[PDB]
């Protein structure tokens, strides 16, 4: 059922893909505001021991809700909090209580407001909360690597996390393509190897097909230390992820 | 909500009613959730988000969701009863073997559809298998269902896999296959295969029925959180004793479907190709 | 810390 699961994920990621360039239609919020919101969500997920998939799902819900709806400056953090609550309810075994999210928002929004925005986000998404993320495709690709290197997987998670901060240009790539680019970049960074032929057959993504997203991800990785938002770099500094954020990015991708 | 008129109560998730559509006229199940506290329950959220992604004949279809500000209404296709009441009614005499085979085939088809997607039922008990009048059994009660695109961390008792009892860290499709095997044995013998009272009594019953698993039978039992050396070394009971009515192929399928090792346990897709299913008809209940 | 009001 593994290949069937991957095929279903590929079919469903197009349905769950947010509209590209929705920030232009946003009257108030911009790409930088979304980056700050995603960074704050990374901090929240680290504080509450939330899984990486929870944060990926929260980012996906935020992107879809902003594609289908417009919110002001003050409601962007409420939207992010409601999306994080929904993702925790969907993915986590014990989602944090609504009071915890109200607390972590610095008491900006009351519990009633958080619950109302949760209802609104659920209605807008039409309860389509099982959105494929970069994490799922990355794990699926991990089952297709030999030998399994924990550094490769940790760096691929780090790069997929980095791809969440910048809507430009990672909103124009499907999660499968971003995951493939992250996997190849991690393999080249820590092992000096390329995108595997087994994954070429499984995904249909040749190394040429990932080249645009690969260049974008290499540019993000090189400029990661100088990026305005650094919570992902701090999170992956921990020995749990083998300190992959400490590794220097390769200067050039031999393609 | 207006187009549905409740006529009776069929269950106590939340209380589920039997509702008639005022416009279409079709009869539907109207499970309701009282939204007070925590917002929409995580169980209901998972049930709606995973059931609407599954469109199979042998899966209770969710054809409408009424999400109001204070209440949440789930509309399922109405089926006559679940496998529990059908088991209870056919207590004097066994359920016909062709009907057992057809029900197992349909349940395995639904499970293979759920597992080809990223859905794990985790609550496969006869109370969760609805039955229609035409002779089709469908999976229901996806409240405990979880999406396993990434590995799912482990959190009734009679249908719990030996791994979940033995401190398993991650769920898998093997737990659903084990629950289906327990349901199959209950269908054949008209009594629960492992009627355990506690997490240790159920494990001891499993060991009594299938023998205490060594490392050769299941590689890794010694290195489990809930495995103790003070486990009696029961022998594996011959499958003719536990399930007399089952034929050789049925007994083989049940043995493969109750394997201790989750990796070596049969899968729904592979179980659908068993020689036990070569003559699957569609008898009415 | 994580507790902070964004976009003040």
């Amino acid at each position: 059922y593994h290949e069937d699961i991957h095929t279903y994920l590929r079919e469903m990621e197009v349905k769950c893909k947010p509209k590209v360039g929705y920030m232009k239609k946003q009257p108030d919020i911009t790409n930088s505001m979304r980056a700050i919101l995603v960074d704050w969500l990374v901090e929240v997920g680290e504080e509450y021991k939330l899984q990486n998939e929870t944060l990926h799902l929260a980012v996906n819900y935020i992107d879809r809700f902003l594609s289908s709806m417009s919110v002001l400056r003050g409601k962007l953090q409420l939207v992010g909090t409601a999306a994080m609550l929904l993702a925790s309810k969907f993915e986590e075994i014990y989602p944090p209580e609504v009071a915890e999210f109200v607390y972590i928002t610095d008491d900006t929004y009351t519990k009633k407001q958080v619950l109302r925005m949760e209802h609104l986000v659920l209605k807008v998404l039409t309860f389509d909360l099982a959105a494929p993320t970069v994490n799922q495709f990355l794990t699926q690709y991990f089952l297709h690597q030999q030998p399994a290197n924990c550094k490769v997987e940790s760096l691929a998670m780090f790069l997929g996390e980095l791809s969440l901060i910048d809507a430009d240009p990672y909103l124009k790539y499907l999660p499968s393509v971003i995951a493939g680019a992250a996997f190849h970049l991690a393999l080249y960074t820590v092992t000096g190897q390329s995108w595997p032929e087994s994954l070429i057959r499984k995904t249909g993504y040749t190394l040429e097909s990932l080249k645009p997203c690969l260049m974008d991800l290499h540019q993000t990785y090189l400029k990661a230390p100088q990026h305005a938002q650094q919570s992902i770099r701090e999170k992956y500094k921990n020995s749990k992820y083998h300190g992959v954020s400490l590794l220097n990015p390769p200067e050039t991708l031999n393609l | 909500m207006e187009n549905f008129q409740k006529v009776e109560k069929i269950g106590e998730y939340g209380v589920v009613y039997k509702a008639r559509n005022k416009l279409t006229g079709e009869v539907v199940a109207l499970k309701k959730i009282r939204l007070d506290t925590e917002g929409v329950p995580s169980t209901a959220i998972r049930e709606i988000s995973l059931l609407k992604e599954l469109n199979h004949p042998n899966i209770v279809k969710l054809l409408d969701v009424i999400h109001t500000e204070n209440k949440l209404y789930l509309v399922f296709e109405f089926l006559h009863q679940d496998l529990k009441k059908f088991m209870d009614a056919s207590a004097l005499t066994g359920i016909p073997l062709p009907l057992i085979k057809s029900y197992l085939f349909q349940l395995l088809q639904g499970l293979a559809f759920c597992h080809s997607h990223r859905v794990l039922h985790r609550d496969l008990k006869p109370q969760n298998l609805l039955i229609n009048t035409e002779g089709a059994i469908k999976l229901a009660d996806f409240g405990l269902a979880r999406a396993f695109g990434v590995p799912v961390r482990t959190y009734t008792l009679w249908y719990r896999a030996p791994e979940i009892l033995l401190g398993c860290k991650y769920y898998s499709t093997a737990v659903d296959i084990w629950s289906l095997g327990c349901i199959f044995a209950e269908m054949v013998t008209r009594r629960a295969l492992f009627p355990g009272d506690s997490e240790i009594d159920q494990l001891f019953r499993i060991f009594r029925t299938l023998g205490t698993p060594d490392e050769v039978v299941w590689p890794g039992v010694t290195s489990m959180p809930d495995y103790k050396p003070s486990f009696p070394k029961w022998a594996r009971q011959d499958f003719s004793k536990v399930v007399p009515p089952l034929d050789e192929d049925g007994r083989s399928l049940l043995s493969q479907m109750l394997h201790y090792d989750p990796n070596k346990r049969i899968s729904a897709k592979a179980a659908l190709a068993h020689p036990f299913f070569q003559d699957v008809t569609k008898p009415v209940p | 810390k994580s507790r902070v009001q964004l976009f003040k």
